[PDB]
């Protein structure tokens, strides 16, 4: 009821690294693929936490 | 083993199968049937239905 | 014998590590792929090298 929400901005995304922060199974990845991940990119990048 | 269950060690068996002309030899354990002619039957030629 | 996060790379068509420098599988890949859980004979306390 209180998420927060983490503003990330002006910076050089590496989404490799996210597997190792973490022991989770698989990306759960709407609209895009979590492998094709590096090869485009985006204006702002949130993250929420709950 | 005091790590997570994403970081947790896992064994894989991938098994690939080949679909070619050949001859075959790896087949399962159906049993065979005499081969009629001059008869309209149903045949299963190594798999090939029809 | 891999790690639970790179199971998901023994797929057709998936990219990373694994699927680039250690085991590639076709993108006609006509198979099964078995996958289970080692933990208490792949892991040592003072670990598996």
């Amino acid at each position: 009821y209180a998420w927060n929400r983490k503003r990330i901005s002006n910076c050089v995304a590496d989404y490799s690294v996210i597997y190792n922060f973490a022991p989770f199974f698989a990306f759960k990845c709407y609209g895009v693929s979590p492998t094709k991940l590096n090869d485009l990119c985006f204006t702002n990048v949130y993250a929420d936490s709950f | 083993p005091t790590y997570g269950v994403g970081h947790q060690p896992y064994r894989v068996v991938v098994l690939s199968f080949e679909l070619l002309h050949a001859p075959a030899t790896v087949c399962g354990p159906k049993k065979s049937t005499n081969l009629v002619k001059n008869k309209c039957v149903n045949f299963n030629f190594n798999g090939l239905t029809g | 014998v891999i790690r639970g996060n790179e199971v998901s790379q023994i797929a057709p068509g998936q990219t990373g590590n694994i699927a680039d420098y250690n085991y590639k599988l076709p993108d006609d890949f006509t198979g099964c792929v078995i996958a289970w859980n080692s933990n208490k004979l792949d892991s040592k306390p003072s670990g598996n090298y």
